């Protein structure tokens, strides 16, 4: 479904960025984590999480990629 | 829909997300804009990126810094 393009976008990020997004969206174990929990696991600020999320979403929604109906 | 006519669907998506090291990726930004310059939906793409607030990447023939400069 969306998995293919989403995993494709995750592949373009660093391991740490991709971990941050997987925890934020609950992709790996089905449990989205809070900003506090993510900042504790990967040692990143809330503004840095915001930027990672924003960048990932721009990549996912860019017209270069087919979108999910 | 305009996304149907995006010529960047035939490109490496990462072309449109340049990262620089100690400065702007001037060449990669130009390379992305070159695709936008042969795209029939540059204006719709730029309008959508601006209206939905896409911060990262090249959209509608504009770099991320250029769209940021337009915005408040
Ligand atoms: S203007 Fe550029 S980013 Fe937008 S659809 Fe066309 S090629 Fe893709």
């Amino acid at each position: 479904l969306l998995q293919d393009q989403l995993q494709s976008v995750l592949d373009t990020l660093s391991e740490r960025e991709a971990g941050v997004v997987r925890l934020r969206f609950g992709l790996t174990d089905g449990q989205p984590r809070t900003l506090d929990e993510i900042g504790q696991v990967y040692g990143v600020t809330r503004e840095r999480i915001r930027q990672i999320e924003s960048k990932t979403m721009s990549k996912l929604r860019h017209p270069s990629r087919s979108q999910v109906l | 829909d305009w996304r149907h006519k995006a010529v960047c669907r035939d490109e490496d998506p990462e072309l449109f997300f340049p990262v620089g090291n100690s400065g702007p990726a001037l060449a990669q930004i130009a390379d992305a804009k070159l695709v936008c310059n042969r795209c029939p939906v540059t204006t719709e793409c730029l309008s959508w990126a601006l209206n939905t607030g896409q911060d990262s990447g090249v959209w509608g023939g504009m770099s991320e810094d250029e769209r940021r400069a337009l915005k408040r």
